[PDB]
């Protein structure tokens, strides 16, 4: 041996001291209290509050909102024969091109 | 409202109740096998009604109910196609599910995950029905990978089994090839398209180009084990009985010709495609029926014929004839199923045993299961007024009526003769004779689940075609008028493959022992198929996986150009500039060099 | 039904034929269409009955969020960051309009073809004819402005449309 | 972003200032409450992002980033508590501190709105990681991959500090909003195809490109389990969202230069599938997986257009969740066995059949099952890379077989045939390791049920 | 005793009342950003008769 060095130690099992144990902690009391935070808090509060929240957050991207503009669009041009899309996005007189 | 939608989605709906059940005590009880059979009853009869409704007035629906996401100017929604191809198979595939499940009732009734077994079996039902009612694409791919992993999950039923797991694999690897196709022309619909929608597909596809169409047809030839992708098929007989009676051979295994009944707006505009779908539909039932004649697993046989009987029906699409392979997809589901069941029956009475050379004497030792097999046996060959006469003899009379392929229209010819060969092979070498089975006779087939699913499997396989083919509307025009020897051409091949084969069979019996012969060999090793293409190209895959990738190129090249040089040459640089003896004279020396370096080259 | 609009969403008349029953035999499809009526049909409309009575009691509005026009990018001085961001939002939002317009007549053409059925392919030619232009148009305007568009990109476009259409204008007049 | 940034500083002090006994209680609840509050973020627009402050905004893009970052604090510490058991009240409490800081750089990079704070911040995260995988790993190797991931990373990025400090000299600003309204095309010449490549190789090192990954086997199967879980989740992916916002300057020279990194992508790829059809070691298999579906995400973005970006929003979100599950399944089975190789431990089915079921779905995510988002993302970059070419298709494909082949065969591996006689230490799965393991997979199934919170802003 | 519960369980106010003030500071880093409030031209209209401003 060129060291004075410890044994390599075996490794400890939750099960013997505690049989009925969540895999937190030594001490069972902490070892309960560990799981019963984690399941309540992640899933109760995240996973089900979350998906809700997300479920019916307010319609801020505009999907709703552009269906009834592209509506109203539709009903005034095909009302008037006009074209239902427009041929350019922008006004060709507002453009000055080179000559 | 009509009840036509809402009928629909209550079948779909019930059948996925009992998996919202999975987590009780029925799950935890014995109860669970026969609750989920009661529920697809329930199932089949609720099916059972739209399809009234459509035989009358031919009513068809989509109902595209709840709206997933918009990809700009495309909608991907949740919908469903209740037309006549969704409405039809929905109650035949419930009707043999049912039987199938009662008779897994009786024949897993020893295994210690049995529930796990229903459950499993209903997921597979609801993935199909994903897969028959889906309006598009998206939704389709669902239930066709849903199918594909429930395959992959009851063919390694029992995990301890290297065989079951490598069969297992291969599923899913030529399946995937399959898939491959698939998002092929997903990938071109939607480009060429802007829609993953039937309707907007069918609507702008005027006439339908060759790329999208031959992805339709290679992941239709990888889902249906078509030749060149066949080999899976038959080593899916590894899980239990009636994983192979329900899942492969009467459902799953018809989701390829689904996918190209449900195109046939663009296969009729193509041609090239309709060419390359007879060819090779026509090669698949040739092909394997050749081995078929020559295997002495009875699960084997049956698994070849659902084979020839798929290169079948992509025989009759390819004669721009779509509805007659759905016909023959319906029939064949009554029939095939049934025999699977007899087959699974047979190996239960005889303790495990799947060989042919071990079973005999069951004629007389299994009445009910002898006469079963028999009418099933005559259903498969085309019996004049039997379930299988109102399918393929049109198909074949179709097929001789045709500009076709002229090797095309042969090999069909003598793939059926090669069926009511290899039907004869299997009664023949099962039920006629003296026993070979050990001593121990445990034969016993009086339990009425067993006798009950496969009597309601077997009235199917008598009446439905006449019922079927009557009730549904003339969806193409007939051939009236076809000479008398074309008229009796499928009798005539199907009674001379009786024959020839009765013949053979019979021989058998002389005391005369020969050394087989090339043909033998061939058809008996599957063509060599599995063989070389089983190792060769694997074997160069896993070879060139570690020799050049992980270790040329990873673990060597790689590391040698920029990390490792770079840190050899800093390291060789290092020892230079601190290789010093310390001498002042030397490095003052240096600083002469240095300084007369700086007045002379710096100006 | 006022759901929707009848113009924007439109559908021919159903004619639907009077059954000329030939037969002494019942009819199973009317059979269980009674007993599906008495079973199911009833108990849901009394259901909603109740819900919708107990809605008119709490009845309350949304609204539609109006927006009014601002100068856009044509009228925008270079580099001039406020104007440039009021028509690069309302440019985006034409955006999003002529998605939806795309989206709408496409689902015209949809909605045509199923209900045609066998003879769609003469049935629904206004159909066809009225998507092919909306989406021309449409992929004029935005066809390959990329991941990063915006509108001095499409105003780009536009004005390279503009100088070919008036070459070949020019070429077509010599 | 303030009210997400200071509840982590305020993390830090309690962590110190807790018992010896409640660090990991508190530092869980406490995470999860602010990965709740991170859950507003979702809340987007349709037209411009969430502009909150000079220093910081929020984007469809930087949201679920967060979102994924605020979520994986805590599993971290789930699998930390596992594996450190033994160690000092003070070391475990600079365990803590490091994943503390981690998470704080990666709220700040990815809320960051100037190139040069988003440099400092991205460059900041290495510290952290270094300092876990160093000194928290187990094996000698971890030494050696602890320097390969700092000076892969340092001579990738120290040329982009280079290139930004001269467009900020060039431009004026190095401010995203400005430099995406004030932006122009990119000649073609070789000043432009250095900047270009500055800034590209930058965050292809980081991602990494094929060919410039050797140090991510090397530090992914050296780390310790939450160093795992970081490294593969969310540290890959600021290459993908630097890689996103960086494009803005560097048109139209894309068109030209990314030719060569297109096919090292989809070359390498290929390759990486077929090195993990032939790893003798599990977290060397999962490493080389997320090389491959990080070379899909390059392609994604290389080909950039706006299917490709949503395809390649989603990819890295369900890569992020589907890799940190595997990496936890092989340390539980690590830590039962204290051996990283695949075939010592076999009939774990039979053995455990919960973490069976736990395998079976994350190796069904992690293929491109559908409707998952794994499949929704992959297809996504598919039809973009189809439309960009017609033989793209072909590579495409055969990915995905060898995908679904090398994932199958590392299930079948571990959980199928027979068990190991010899080893009889295999306790039934602790509650911890179970919930691990369902906080991985349950949100990946929600977020297929409403995918556009995770498709980014060209949604 | 009750001592020692607040003695041990005071570390746990710390997040929460890190969320407050992070609140509070985002509401301070929005007034000072209020210089085009009520004046662009997309959104400018007229005060109602009871408020001072359009948003805060
Ligand atoms: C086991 C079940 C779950 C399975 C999945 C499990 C996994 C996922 C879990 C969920 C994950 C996401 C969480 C989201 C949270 C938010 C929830 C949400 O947004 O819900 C959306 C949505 C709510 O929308 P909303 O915007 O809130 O309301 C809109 C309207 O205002 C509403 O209109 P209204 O004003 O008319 O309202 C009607 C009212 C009243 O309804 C009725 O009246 C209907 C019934 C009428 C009956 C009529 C007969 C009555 C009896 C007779 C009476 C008379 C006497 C007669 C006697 C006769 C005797 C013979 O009902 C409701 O309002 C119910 C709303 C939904 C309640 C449930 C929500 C649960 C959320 C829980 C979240 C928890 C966390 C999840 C994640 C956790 C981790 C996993 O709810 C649903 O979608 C629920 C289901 C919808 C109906 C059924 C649809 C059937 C579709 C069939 C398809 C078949 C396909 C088959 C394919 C396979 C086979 C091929
Ligand atoms: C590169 C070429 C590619 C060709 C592509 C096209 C392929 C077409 C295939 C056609 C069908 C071939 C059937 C035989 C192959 C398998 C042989 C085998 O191993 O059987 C054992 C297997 C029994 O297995 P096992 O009990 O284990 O026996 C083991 C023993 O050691 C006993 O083992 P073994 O080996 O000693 O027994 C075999 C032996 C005895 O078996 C037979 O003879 C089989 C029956 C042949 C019948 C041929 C037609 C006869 C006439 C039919 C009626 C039409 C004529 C007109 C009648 C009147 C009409 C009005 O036969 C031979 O050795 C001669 C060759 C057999 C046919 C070869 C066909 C060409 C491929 C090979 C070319 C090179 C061969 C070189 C020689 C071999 C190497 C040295 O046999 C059966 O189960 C019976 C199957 C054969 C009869 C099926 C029904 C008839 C088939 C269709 C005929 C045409 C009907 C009409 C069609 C429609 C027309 C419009
Ligand atoms: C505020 C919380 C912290 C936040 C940090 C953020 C950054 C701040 C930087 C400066 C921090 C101040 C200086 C702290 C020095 C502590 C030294 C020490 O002894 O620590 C252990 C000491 C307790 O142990 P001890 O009894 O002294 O026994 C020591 C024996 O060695 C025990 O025996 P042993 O053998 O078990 O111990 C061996 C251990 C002993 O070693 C140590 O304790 C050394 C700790 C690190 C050295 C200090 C580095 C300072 C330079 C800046 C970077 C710091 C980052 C990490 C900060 C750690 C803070 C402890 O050494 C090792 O295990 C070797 C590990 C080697 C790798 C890790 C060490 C380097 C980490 C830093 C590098 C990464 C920087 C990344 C870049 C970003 C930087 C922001 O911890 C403390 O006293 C905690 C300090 C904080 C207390 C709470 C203060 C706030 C109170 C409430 C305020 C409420 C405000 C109002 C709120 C509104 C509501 C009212
Ligand atoms: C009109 C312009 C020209 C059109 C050319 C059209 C070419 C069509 C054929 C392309 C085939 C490409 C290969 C894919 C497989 C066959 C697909 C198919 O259906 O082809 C049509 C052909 C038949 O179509 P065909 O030849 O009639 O094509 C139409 C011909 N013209 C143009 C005249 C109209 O299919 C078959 O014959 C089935 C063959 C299946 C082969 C499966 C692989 C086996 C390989 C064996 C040899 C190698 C050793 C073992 C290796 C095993 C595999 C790893
Ligand atoms: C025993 C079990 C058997 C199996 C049963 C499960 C398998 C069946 C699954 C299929 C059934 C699904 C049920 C669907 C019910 C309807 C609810 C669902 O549709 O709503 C979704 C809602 O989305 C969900 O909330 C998904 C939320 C995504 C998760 C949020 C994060 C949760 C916190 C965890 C953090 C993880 C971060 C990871 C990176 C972001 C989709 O949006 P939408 O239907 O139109 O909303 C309706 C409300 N409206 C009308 C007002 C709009
Ligand atoms: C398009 C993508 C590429 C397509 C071609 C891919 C060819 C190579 C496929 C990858 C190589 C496989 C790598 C490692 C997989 C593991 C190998 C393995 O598990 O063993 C083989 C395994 C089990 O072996 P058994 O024989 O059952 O053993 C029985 C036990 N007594 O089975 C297999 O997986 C065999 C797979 C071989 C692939 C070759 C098939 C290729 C056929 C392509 C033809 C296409 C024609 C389609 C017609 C289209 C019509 C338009
Ligand atoms: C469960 C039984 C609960 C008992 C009460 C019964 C409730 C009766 C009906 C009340 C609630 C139904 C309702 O009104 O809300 C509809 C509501 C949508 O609300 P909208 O505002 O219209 O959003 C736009 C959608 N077009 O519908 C839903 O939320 C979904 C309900 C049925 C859809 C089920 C989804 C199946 C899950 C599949 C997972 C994802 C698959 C991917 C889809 C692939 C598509 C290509
Ligand atoms: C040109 C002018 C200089 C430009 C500098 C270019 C960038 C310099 C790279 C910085 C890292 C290299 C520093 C020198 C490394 C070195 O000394 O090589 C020998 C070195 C000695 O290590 P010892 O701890 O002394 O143990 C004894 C082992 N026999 O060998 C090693 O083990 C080092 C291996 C890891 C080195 C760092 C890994 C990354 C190397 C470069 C990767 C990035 C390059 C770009 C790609
Ligand atoms: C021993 C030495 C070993 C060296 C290994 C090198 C491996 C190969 C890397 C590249 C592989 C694909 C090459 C593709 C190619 O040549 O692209 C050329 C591309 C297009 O240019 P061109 O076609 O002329 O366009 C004009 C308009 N028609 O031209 C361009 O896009 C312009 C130049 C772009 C590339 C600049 C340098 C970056 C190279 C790629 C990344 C390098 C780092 C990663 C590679 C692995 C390193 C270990």
């Amino acid at each position: 041996i060129r060291l004075q060095e410890d044994p390599d130690p075996e490794d400890e099992n939750l099960y013997e001291k505690n049989p009925d144990s969540h895999g937190y902690d030594k001490d069972p009391i902490v070892d309960l209290w560990n799981m019963r935070v984690v399941f309540f808090f992640g899933f109760s509060i995240v996973l089900v509050l979350g998906s809700t929240f997300v479920a019916y957050l307010p319609d801020y991207r505009m999907q709703e909102w552009a269906r009834r503009e592209a509506e109203r669009l539709v009903k005034y041009r095909e009302a008037n024969g006009l074209p239902l899309m427009e041929s350019n996005c922008f006004d060709p007189n507002k453009i000055q091109l080179p000559e | 409202m009509n009840p036509f939608a809402s009928l629909t989605l209550t079948t779909l709906t019930i059948l996925t109740i009992p998996i919202m059940m999975s987590n009780s005590n029925i799950y935890k009880t014995n109860l669970y096998p026969n609750y989920v059979k009661t529920t697809v009853s329930y199932a089949f009869t609720l099916s059972l009604v739209p399809l009234l409704m459509f035989m009358h007035t031919g009513q068809e629906m989509i109902i595209s109910n709840w709206h997933w996401m918009t990809l700009q100017t495309v909608e991907l929604s949740l919908s469903f196609k209740m037309d006549y191809f969704s409405v039809m198979f929905i109650p035949v595939a419930l009707f043999v599910t049912w039987s199938i499940m009662e008779f897994s009732m009786w024949y897993m009734h020893s295994d210690p995950f049995i529930n796990r077994f229903f459950k499993y079996l209903l997921l597979f039902l609801i993935t199909m029905m994903i897969l028959v009612t889906a309006n598009n694409l998206f939704q389709l791919f669902i239930g066709w990978e849903g199918v594909g992993i429930m395959s992959f999950l009851l063919i390694g039923w029992w995990h301890g089994r290297t065989d079951a797991n490598t069969a297992a694999l291969q599923a899913i690897l030529y399946n995937r090839i399959g898939d491959i196709g698939f998002v092929l022309s997903m990938a071109w619909f939607l480009t060429h398209s802007n829609a993953w929608d039937l309707q907007q597909i069918f609507m702008l596809n005027n006439e339908c180009p060759n790329m999208p169409l031959i992805g339709l047809l290679l992941a239709a030839a990888g889902k249906s084990a078509q030749f060149g992708l066949h080999p899976w098929l038959p080593s899916a007989m590894e899980g239990p009985t009636p994983v192979s009676a329900l899942l492969h051979s009467s459902t799953m295994v018809v989701a390829g010709v689904f996918l190209l009944i449900r195109f046939y707006p663009l296969m009729e505009t193509n041609k090239l495609v309709q060419t390359m779908t007879l060819c090779l539909g026509a090669i698949t039932t040739l092909f394997t029926a050749l081995c078929a004649i020559t295997q002495n697993d009875i699960k084997k046989i049956v698994a070849f014929s659902t084979s020839s009987q798929l290169g079948l029906m992509m025989v009759t699409i390819g004669i721009n004839q779509p509805h007659l392979a759905f016909l023959h997809i319906c029939m064949h589901a009554f029939f095939k199923a049934m025999l699977f069941m007899c087959s699974g029956s047979i190996i239960h009475s005889l303790n495990d045993e799947q060989d042919i050379r071990k079973m005999g004497g069951l004629y007389k030792a299994m009445p009910f299961t002898t006469t079963a097999l028999i009418i099933g046996s005559l259903a498969l060959t085309g019996m004049p007024y039997l379930t299988g006469f109102y399918s393929k003899d049109l198909i074949i009379e179709a097929v001789n009526m045709s500009y076709t392929n002229a090797w095309a229209l042969l090999m069909t010819l003598i793939a059926t003769s090669l069926t009511a060969a290899y039907s004869t092979r299997i009664i023949f070498f099962a039920f006629l004779g003296k026993p070979r089975f050990p001593p121990l006779v445990l034969i016993n087939e009086n339990n009425p689940l067993l006798i009950n699913s496969i009597k309601r499997l077997l009235i199917g396989s008598i009446f439905a075609g006449f019922i079927i083919s009557n009730n549904i509307p003339p969806m193409t025009v007939p051939n009236t008028t076809m000479p008398l020897y074309m008229k009796m051409t499928a009798l005539i091949v199907t009674i001379m493959g009786f024959m020839l084969a009765l013949e053979l069979n019979n021989t058998t019996y002389y005391l005369k022992f020969k050394y087989p012969s090339q043909t033998y060999k061939f058809s008996n090793m599957l063509g060599y198929y599995p063989s070389i293409m089983h190792r060769l190209p694997t074997y160069h895959n896993l070879s060139m996986s570690q020799k050049s990738a992980s270790s040329l190129l990873d673990l060597i090249w790689l590391e040698t150009i920029l990390p490792k040089t770079t840190s050899f040459i800093q390291m060789k640089m290092s020892i230079m500039v601190s290789n010093q003896k310390g001498l002042i004279k030397l490095y003052f020396l240096s600083f002469l060099i240095t300084i007369m370096i700086s007045m002379t080259l710096f100006n | 039904p006022d759901s929707w609009d009848k113009d924007v969403y439109p559908e021919p008349p159903r004619r639907t034929p009077a059954p000329a029953p030939q037969t002494s035999l019942p009819n199973p499809v009317t059979y269980l269409t009674k007993i599906f009526d008495l079973l199911v049909d009833r108990p849901v409309t009394l259901a909603r009955e109740f819900i919708e009575q107990q809605h008119a009691k709490n009845r309350y509005y949304y609204y539609h969020r109006e927006f009014r026009r601002v100068p856009d990018i044509t009228e925008c001085e270079e580099k001039d960051i406020l104007c440039m961001f009021e028509a690069e939002m309302q440019w985006r939002r034409d955006y999003k309009v002529d998605q939806e317009i795309v989206n709408i007549i496409q689902e015209r053409l949809k909605a045509c073809q199923q209900r045609e059925g066998e003879s769609y392919r003469q049935n629904c030619a206004k159909e066809l004819e009225q998507f092919t232009q909306v989406s021309k148009a449409f992929q004029d305007r935005y066809s390959d402005l990329g991941a990063h568009y915006s509108a001095r990109k499409c105003l780009a476009k536009q004005k390279q449309r503009m100088l070919a259409e008036r070459k070949a204008a020019k070429e077509a007049a010599a | 972003m303030l009210k997400i940034i200071i509840p982590t500083t305020m993390l830090l002090p309690m962590t110190w200032m807790s018992k010896h006994n409640m660090i990991w209680i508190n530092a869980t609840v406490h995470s999860l409450l602010i990965s709740l509050i991170s859950l507003s973020l979702l809340n987007q627009l349709g037209e411009n992002s969430l502009n909150f402050s000079l220093t910081f905004f929020s984007d469809s893009l930087s949201a679920p980033l967060l979102v994924l970052t605020t979520w994986l604090l805590p599993l971290m510490l789930m699998a930390s508590q596992s594996h450190l058991s033994k160690e000092t009240t003070t070391r475990k409490k600079l365990y803590i501190t490091m994943l503390i800081l981690l998470q704080l750089f990666l709220i700040m990079t990815f809320t960051a709105t100037e190139l040069i704070l988003f440099y400092i911040l991205f460059e900041a995260t290495l510290v952290p990681t270094l300092i876990i995988i160093t000194r928290w790993g187990n094996q000698t190797e971890r030494l050696n991959a602890g320097l390969y991931f700092l000076f892969y990373t340092l001579a990738g990025s120290l040329p982009l500090l280079v290139a930004l400090v001269y467009i900020q000299n060039t431009t004026g600003s190095l401010n995203f909003l400005i430099i995406h309204y004030w932006s122009h095309p990119l000649s073609n010449s070789w000043s432009n195809i250095f900047m270009w490549l500055a800034c590209i190789m930058a965050f292809m090192v980081k991602m990494p490109l094929y060919g410039l990954h050797l140090w991510l086997p090397k530090a992914h199967v050296e780390a310790p389990i939450a160093g795992s879980m970081v490294l593969a989740a969310v540290l890959l992916k600021l290459g993908g969202y630097g890689m996103m916002r960086i494009t803005t300057i560097l048109n139209p020279l894309t068109n030209y230069m990314a030719y060569p990194f297109l096919m090292l992508s989809m070359w390498g790829m290929i390759m990486t599938s077929s090195i993990c059809l032939r790893q003798t070691d599990l977290k060397s298999l999962i490493a080389y997986s997320s090389v491959s579906h990080m070379a899909l995400v390059i392609v994604a973005i290389m080909i950039q257009t706006p299917w490709s970006f949503m395809g390649a929003t989603a990819l890295m979100i369900a890569h992020g969740l589907t890799s940190s599950m595997l990496f936890c399944l092989a340390n539980t089975n690590y830590e039962r066995v204290h051996s990283r190789t695949m075939i010592l431990a076999r009939g774990l089915q039979t053995l455990l059949p919960l973490m069976a079921t736990w395998w079976l779905v994350a190796s069904l995510t992690n293929l491109a099952l559908p409707p998952s988002i794994n499949l929704i993302g992959e297809l996504f970059i598919i039809t973009a890379s189809f439309s960009w070419s017609n033989i793209t298709i072909i590579l495409m494909g055969m990915n995905m077989m060898i995908t679904a082949l090398y994932s199958l065969y590392m299930l079948i591996t571990t959980q199928r045939g027979k068990y190991t006689h010899h080893i009889n230490n295999i306790k039934p799965s602790f509650t911890r390791e179970n919930a691990l393991m369902a906080l991985h997979i349950l949100p990946l199934l929600l977020l297929t049920l409403n995918p556009k919170m995770i498709l980014g802003p060209l949604y | 005793n009750v001592l020692q519960i607040v003695r041990d369980h005071w570390v746990h106010i710390l997040v929460p009342v890190g969320f407050v003030f992070g609140c509070y500071l985002d509401r301070r880093s929005d007034e000072k950003l209020t210089a085009f409030r009520n004046k662009s031209l997309l959104f400018k209209r007229e005060l109602r008769p009871n408020e001072e401003v359009t948003w805060k």
